[PDB]
DNA sequence: CCCCCCCCCCACCCCCCCCCCCCCCCCCCCCCC
DNA sequence: GGGGGGGGGGGGGGGGGGGGGTTTTTGGGGGGGGGG
């Protein structure tokens, strides 16, 4: 933070900040009367990108179905964003106190009113109370590029390699079916459907601004005998970006969106 | 060796910045004097390359307009003294601020007094280069001018906001200079300049001057925002001359300079230092405008002989055939002309039309083009729409505890189109809410003591299947469809979608359709003008006029001309309409009702429109007559649809 | 009024425009009338700022950046022109341009100094106008690897080649003038916060002391920067092979030079006396013996649980505290009780100098960089190896001369040069056998000793306290040298016979009036004290005589006070204060001097488990005087009962009864 | 099996505090014994 | 040469002023259950 005094253009600056917002308590200018009135410089003063993600036990680690526990984590800079609603992450940063802050004394806001600490000279008479955040320096989640080169060049040379091995094969098309639903056995037509569905057609829009379907809709009907669901354990396990759902246990706006 | 207060510097001076920061350097009164020379300069000498100065003809038209508001091209100015383009991104506060005076002393100069109609103009920056969504802002962006895409989620009312604000001290001699208020802060006095202490103060009573407030929540867009993610939003907030320039719902581009301000609430909540965030905007977008030469245009084309068919040919042009459904789509998107009799009984002038038909025969894609082509449009599938959120309803205002209007489709596309796809899938509920606004053009709510009548002038279009997923041309239409008499009858031009095989159709329909394909693939003098150029000769293949021309053409017939009847051939229509009466009697057709009588005359009006005629030829009327009794016949069962057929060719196969 | 400062800074922001900038066709070039515009830019400086004594355009130079974007490109490139040149040999007048623009950076990195003598305007603007030259040294030493140095030792070359018969007065300046740049670029250092006192504190103290500009950090004007860009511009070969050619108009500033480099590093930072993080790892074991300490000081459960101790005293009443362990623990309760006193007495207080070794934090040190470090111990090692003793000799064959006219700047930095170097080579010395005693032979010449001890013998009668802690310094590593010298053989005969009567009587009364000043002050006394009786005792007019001056109370209250901080003193300054324990306690046996209550306090906190390491060879000396100190103690209250009262107070100068007490017959 | 109903959930005084002023206490310096 | 007295600075205390301090109805959507 920086700031200028109300009473003479003298600049504080590099100011550092508590979990208040901190002022200066002393005009630099030997002057200078002032404490305590003064302008921040927004230009000279430097923020960080902040963001506060809270975060939950994993389901398959709460011990017998009670509650899960939670935990507010701060992301700060490069970091923000990298989280999503629903996703599960692994964090690595710092576990901190962070005080009530209204009780702590706190320009233009009136204190907050468990038993906290008291007799620190800034509470007078109040008593401050601390939760625990975790300080996130870094995040990876743990649970469409649509051109050839931003593709390929994120591969390893490898990878490249594999890839030219698998295009120089003449029938290659045969190997692609029968790596579809290796678990499965037979039903060859199924299988190229389900090759032809995670190869799209090419989606189109026309001069008058109407658009062509370029995915691919397909139904496997058999009898409840057949291993049929099979396939779509397979392709929701395999095809990124996909969901599994029961036809009963669906509604309409539980399909679309409610 | 020069006046210290008229000391100035070269534009290279300028490129060579050697202050602090950028507002150190446009703040330098000197560099700040030269600024104001150099935008003078831009907005004086930069010309069109016909020479016309741009600025000087909008400055004309301002004053035309007594308009507060100066639109300044951003890339103009990237084209010419781009140091300063430079500056008014880096340091938008303070360079509009200069380039705001400027602006004045510019149009002062081109209208002597102009002060006396307003003291101040504000240059409404357009064209501005980078664009972010509101996901992608970040601490770089603070004080920079930015440019954002969102829809408008929840609108305050309009306010009056200090501007110029003198206080007064209750000590002392009383009156404290003029302070600026600006759009985050409240004035502080942390002392009394003329008693140099502490004190109580209030607003001056001698002079105070005010100026519009309103803010707006922008939120990301709910096809732009990725699936799972949150929608993120922002505060914008509206001053002066653009206050109720966008209605809620609408989807907005917006530009302006993104600030932050301390907020003891954010702190207090948070625990940490972090600061409230706005927009505060210097533009507003929501495309169907037009220049005098685009006017000429639309003049010129319309003297052609042919060209109510060339319109008809280019609604929808990549769906192959269907010319009825092009017909109807195109007097329903043009309409007729509402009428009002004395103030005494007012009568519907959109025309609404239902595509009923099988499967597979583009009627959603219709329905996508009208969106696309209309100027006010909403679209509304089957299941997707309920009673309340297709005309209006009421909430539980959250921040003012009351009960409050929100308006349905039938509000949002007033004075436009409302776009029902799969008609017959909605409840039944749901369905009828449409009589009221779909005839009377109006929506009268009456609950939670709220009562009032809203405006609802829409011409709504509906996609359905018949009964069972496909039409049977053995059973008359009141069996083919479950719709009953009451809504049938609103839908004034009825259009009946058959997929039959035939194979020289098939043959011609699937040679359009793969010519189509290619022409919609999308691998299919600088770069950017080259494929704009090559999309306008894929275009000319199908669209017999430009689609960019007809949409604006549209808009001009709908907003301009209103063509009266004349030199009616009243018996004609009565005669058309009597027959059309007579055998209709039959049980399960079509209901022929006065509504469709009006609607003749409708069609004939929407026809007269396509011309820009401000009266209805014969040709009009024929034309409407034609429409309508082919829409009847062609609805009925195949056992009496060639006697029908023939016995009412008199009144149109003369045309 | 101000209306002549928006003048004033609009005149300066447009001379910025006329000097020159970058060229598209990226290179900088100069302006039409350059030469012109930085004259007039010179003449503004005199005009106003000196001659109104005001730093306005100090200020206004700042804000338009005329250092930074103009003068230092136009020196970096005028350097490339000269050395691409230089290779393959209208220079004729660029070259003047250059040496202008080094007269302005010599003006604009001018060292400020406030004093009462200062203008209102001038002590306003000095906290805010240092942060600029703090800039202007980050500029200085990073643009191009500190290329700009080079074009400074190029100007300077160009009068060094030309005879010493051939150099004129304007010659002579230049050389003068570039030295100041050097000097100058060295001697910038972070301003002091400097507070009004007007108004009283609020409940919270300053929020930090940090004066650094945002664009700036401490590690930009750290020695290792200077020394990095020093090397890669060769300064040091200048310095070096400046000083070998002395053969004096220039000398106070190459002598200012070696004292800026020198005046805030400590010698054994050069020498050694996986090995960082093995020292990590010895650090890290160190503090964990304090939170072995710590714990026991600490509840081993919450703080709410809140046993409450009754004491009951010796007599029958009570008090009570809340201490958990101090239910235990009447050591903890009684510190406790005493803790809890909301009681303090009160405390009392107590420019044109920097900061050095004279008044820093007394374990501030330098970190350098190994290869840092390199450069500078072998630049200095060449400098004691050719340049030392004729610069000193050249130095003080002047400053004989001119006494009364050495303002206190000018003396201080000459008596902490002369002590640095001595100190450095004897260490070098300790170390390494192939290092000479003799390459700093010019200190014991006896004009040197005359002078060194005029100049403390004035400050002191003159009550200079500065100058007066300086030559003390200078006197201890010159008594330093003397034993050395003394152990390597008539010189020392000679001081040792100078040093009688009047010096002996000065140097006795240093540390009776050293209680009242700092820690540093207190340390250079203790120091001095030490080396002067080792001299004494390796000489041994009599010794009785003139340790009996040093023996009296005042001189003990400086030993107890220093030996107060004894946390944050150095091992080896407690061994040295509890040798001087040693003679006076055990030796001179004047004990009863030493029985009272400040050293028994002193001596419980150190030996305490809260005080010094259990390892430390200054523990076992504190241990082995406090085993003999309690004996002694005990057998003088066993004698007199009357002493369980004398403890608590002076001793009494009423001798009638004050020998009883001093010896209890 | 489909549609409609119906059920559920949700929106003016007193204390703490801060500032200002006055007096007292403690240190330092100068004079006297 | 040391002790007392006078004078100046600095700190602490006291006083005065100021500011802060949930059920009930209505509407809507979605889910679940029952009857033809
Ligand atoms: N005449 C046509 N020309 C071009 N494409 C057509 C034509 N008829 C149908 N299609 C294609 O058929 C697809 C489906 O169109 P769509 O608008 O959904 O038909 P629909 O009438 O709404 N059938 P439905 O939704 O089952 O009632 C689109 O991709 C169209 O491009
Ligand atoms: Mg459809
Ligand atoms: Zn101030
Ligand atoms: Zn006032």
């Amino acid at each position: 933070a920086s700031f200028t005094c109300d009473m003479c253009r003298a600049i504080v600056d590099n100011v550092e900040q508590s979990f208040k917002y901190t002022e200066p308590t002393f005009c630099p200018n030997p002057s200078c009367e002032n404490r305590a009135f003064w302008t921040l410089n927004v230009t000279r003063s430097r923020f960080l990108d902040w963001q506060k993600v809270r975060i939950q036990e994993n389901a398959n680690e709460i011990p017998t179905g009670s509650m899960p526990r939670t935990l507010d984590v701060i992301l700060r800079g490069d970091s923000v964003e990298r989280a999503k609603p629903g996703d599960r992450c692994k964090f690595t940063g710092v576990e901190i106190v962070v005080p009530d802050v209204t009780q702590l004394g706190l320009p233009g806001v009136k204190p907050s009113s468990n038993s906290g600490v008291t007799g620190l000279r800034s509470l007078g008479v109040r008593d401050l109370t601390y939760k625990i955040s975790f300080l996130a320096c870094h995040v990876i989640s743990i649970g469409n590029e649509r051109d050839q080169e931003v593709f390929l060049n994120s591969l390893s040379s490898d990878e490249i390699n594999e890839l030219k091995e698998m295009v120089k094969d003449e029938h290659i098309y045969d190997k692609l079916v029968r790596s579809i639903a290796p678990a499965v056995f037979g039903h060859e037509a199924v299988k190229k459907g389900i090759l032809l569905q995670m190869l799209g057609g090419v989606h189109k829009s026309t001069v008058e601004g109407i658009k062509l379907r370029g995915d691919i809709n397909i139904c496997v009907v058999g009898d409840p005998s057949t291993s049929k669901s099979q396939f779509l354990k397979y392709v929701v396990g395999f095809a990124p970006r996909s969901v599994y759902t029961s036809g009963k246990a669906s509604s309409a706006a539980g399909l679309t969106a409610a | 060796d020069i006046d210290p207060l008229r000391e100035e510097l070269t534009l290279e001076s300028l490129s060579n910045v050697k202050a602090n920061s950028y507002s150190e350097w446009i703040t330098q009164p000197n560099v700040s004097r030269t600024i104001a020379r150099e935008l003078k300069s831009f907005l004086l000498e930069y010309t069109d390359e016909t020479g016309r100065s741009v600025y000087g003809a909008r400055i004309r038209t301002l004053g035309e307009m007594n308009s507060e508001s100066l639109e300044v091209n951003y890339r103009h100015l990237a084209e010419s003294k781009a140091i300063l383009a430079l500056f008014l991104a880096k340091c938008p506060e303070e360079m509009l601020k200069i380039f705001d005076l400027v602006a004045m002393e510019a149009t002062e100069l081109h209208y002597p007094d102009y002060a006396r109609i307003h003291s101040e103009i504000h240059v409404r920056i357009s064209d501005f280069p980078t664009i972010y969504s509101l996901r992608e802002l970040r601490e770089s962006n603070l004080s920079s001018l930015v440019r954002v895409t969102g829809v408008v989620t929840r609108r305050t009312g309009v306010f009056p906001q200090l501007k110029y604000v003198k206080f007064n001290c209750l000590k002392c001699g009383s009156i404290l200079g003029p302070f600026f208020q600006d759009s985050n802060e409240e004035i502080r006095i942390s002392f009394c300049t003329n008693c140099k202490s502490k004190g109580p103060f209030r607003v001056n009573g001698e002079k105070t001057v005010y100026r519009n407030y309103q803010r707006v929540t922008l939120q990301e867009a709910p096809g732009t925002v990725p699936p799972g993610r949150l929608p993120r939003h922002r505060e914008v907030i509206l001053l002066a001359d653009l206050v109720d320039v966008s209605k809620p719902g609408e989807e907005v581009e917006v530009t302006g300079i993104y600030k932050n301000n301390y907020d003891g609430n954010l702190n207090a909540k948070n625990g940490f230092p972090v600061f409230a965030t706005i927009i505060e905007a210097n533009s507003i977008k929501r495309v169907f405008s037009w220049t005098e030469e685009e006017e000429r245009e639309f003049r010129k084309i319309s003297r052609d002989r042919g060209i109510i068919d060339k319109i008809i040919s280019s609604m929808a042009p990549s769906i192959y055939g269907h010319r009825d459904i092009k017909t109807a789509v195109a007097c329903s998107l043009f309409g007729g002309v509402p009428k009002n009799v004395n103030g005494k009984h007012s009568i519907r002038g959109d025309i609404n039309v239902l595509l009923l038909g099988d499967p597979g025969t583009a009627k959603s894609q219709i329905l996508k083009y009208v969106e696309k082509t209309a100027h006010r449009a909403v679209f509304a599938t089957g299941q997707g729409a309920s009673a309340v959120g297709l005309t209006a309803s009421v909430r539980k205002d959250p921040i003012t505890k009351e009960w409050t209007l929100e308006g349905g489709a039938l509000v949002l596309a007033d004075k436009g189109v409302c776009l029902i796809d799969e008609f017959d899938k909605m409840n039944d509920q749901d369905r009828t809410s449409i009589h009221e606004a779909m005839e009377q053009q109006s929506i009268s709510i009456s609950k939670a003591g709220i009562v009032t009548t809203l405006q609802a002038r829409c011409s709504i279009i509906a996609a359905a299947n018949p009964n069972g997923g496909r039409y049977n041309s053995t059973l008359p239409l009141a069996q083919n469809v479950s719709l009953t008499e009451p809504i049938l009858s609103r839908f004034d031009i009825l259009c009946v979608v058959r997929d039959l095989v035939d194979e020289e159709a098939d043959e011609r329909l699937a040679t359009f359709v793969v010519d189509s394909h290619v022409r919609s693939h999308p691998e299919n003098l600088n770069a950017r003008q080259r494929r704009l150029q090559r999309q306008r000769k894929k275009e000319e293949e199908i669209s017999p006029i430009p689609q960019e021309l007809l949409m604006k053409y549209i808009h001009y017939a709908r907003t301009k001309i209103y063509p009266k009847l004349h030199q009616m051939d009243m018996d004609k229509v009565s005669r058309v309409y009597a027959d059309l009466r007579r055998e209709s009697i039959s049980t399960g057709s079509f209901p022929i009702t006065v509504r469709h009588l009006e609607s003749i005359l409708r069609i004939a009006e929407s026809f007269a429109k396509m011309r820009l005629s401000e009266f209805v030829s014969s040709y009009d009327l024929d034309r409407a007559i034609k429409v309508v009794v082919d829409s009847f016949v062609d609805a009925q069962k195949v056992s009496v649809r060639r006697q029908l057929r023939r016995s009412f060719a008199i009144y149109t196969l003369g045309h | 009024a101000d209306f002549s400062l928006t003048v004033l800074r609009a005149r300066i922001a447009l001379l910025a425009t006329a000097i020159g900038g970058p060229d598209y066709t990226p290179p900088y070039k100069l302006g039409d009338d350059c030469l012109a515009c930085l004259k007039d830019l010179k003449r503004w400086f005199k005009l106003v700022d000196d001659q109104q004594k005001r730093w306005d355009v100090a200020m206004a130079v700042a804000e338009y950046r005329i250092l930074t974007d103009d003068l230092l490109p136009i020196l970096i490139d005028w350097e490339n022109k000269c050395s691409l040149a230089a290779k393959l040999a209208n220079k004729a007048y660029y070259d003047k341009i250059a040496l202008n623009c080094l007269q302005l950076l010599v003006l604009m990195t001018w060292p400020l100094i406030v004093t009462e003598q200062s203008s209102s305007n001038q002590i306003t603007l000095y906290g805010e106008l240092k942060k600029h030259q703090l800039v202007y040294k980050k500029t200085i030493l990073s643009m191009e690897s500190g290329k700009v140095l080079r074009a400074a030792i190029r100007l300077a070359l160009d009068v060094i080649k030309i005879d010493r018969l051939s150099r004129t007065p304007r010659d002579n300046m230049v050389l003068k003038l570039v030295l100041n740049f050097f000097r100058n670029v060295i001697a910038i250092e972070p301003g002091e916060f400097t507070i009004n006192t007007k108004k009283s504190m609020p409940k919270k103290g300053i929020t930090s002391i940090d004066t650094l500009p945002p664009n700036v950090s401490m590690d930009d004007i750290s020695l290792n920067t200077v020394i990095s860009s020093f090397h890669k511009n060769k300064v040091f070969g200048f310095l070096l092979t400046l000083t070998s050619s002395l053969s004096d108009f220039i000398n106070i500033p190459l002598l200012e030079i070696m004292f800026y480099f020198t005046k805030d590093v400590n010698q054994e930072l050069l020498f050694p006396r996986t090995s960082a993080g093995f020292e990590l790892s010895k650090l890290l074991q160190k503090e964990h013996q304090m939170r072995k300490n710590v714990i026991k000081h600490t509840s081993a459960r919450h703080s709410r649980f809140g046993g409450l101790l009754s004491i009951q005293t010796p007599d029958k009443t009570r008090l009570t505290v809340s201490g958990s362990q101090a239910l235990v623990d009447e050591k903890i309760a009684l510190q406790k009780l005493d803790d809890s006193k909301k009681w303090n007495k009160r405390i009392i207080k107590k420019e044109g100098l920097p900061n050095s070794l004279l008044n820093s934090q007394t374990g501030k040190a330098i970190f350098f960089t190994e290869s840092n470090g390199k450069h500078f111990k072998e630049f200095i090692n060449n400098f004691i190896d050719s340049g030392f003793n004729i610069l000193l000799h050249s130095v003080t064959n002047y400053f004989t001369t001119e006494q009364d006219r050495m303002v206190t700047l000018e003396q201080v930095e000459y008596l902490l040069f002369f002590a640095w170097f001595v100190k450095y080579q004897l260490l070098r010395s300790k170390i390494d056998n192939s290092a000479d005693i003799k390459q700093v032979s010019e200190a014991l010449k006896e004009v040197t000793f005359i002078l060194v001890s005029s100049l403390l013998r004035s400050a002191y009668d003159l009550k200079n306290w500065t100058v007066t802690h300086a030559g003390m310094i200078a006197f201890n590593e010159l008594l330093n040298l003397v034993s050395r010298t003394k152990a390597a053989q008539d010189i020392e005969f000679i001081v040792s016979r100078l040093f009688s009567d009047e010096r002996i009587q000065l140097l006795s009364n240093l540390p009776k009036i050293g209680s009242k000043y700092s820690l540093q002050f207190m340390k250079s006394c203790i120091e001095l004290t030490h080396s002067v009786l080792k001299v004494l005792e390796q000489y041994s007019v009599n010794f009785q005589k003139v340790q009996a001056n040093y023996m009296t109370e005042p001189v003990i209250e400086t030993y107890i006070n220093f030996l107060e901080r004894f946390r944050e003193l150095e091992d080896d300054s407690i061994k040295k204060v509890f040798s001087f324990f040693h003679r006076v306690f055990v030796q001179a046996k004047e004990q009863a001097l030493l029985f009272r209550f400040d050293l028994i306090i002193l001596l419980r906190e150190m030996l305490s488990p809260d005080g010094l390491d259990r390892m430390s060879r200054s523990r076992k000396y504190v241990s082995q005087f406090s085993d003999y100190f309690l004996a002694r103690l005990k057998k003088r209250l066993k004698k007199s009962p009357a002493w369980f009262v004398g403890l608590l107070f002076p001793p009494l100068h009423n001798s009638e009864v004050g020998f009883y007490q001093r010896y209890g017959e």
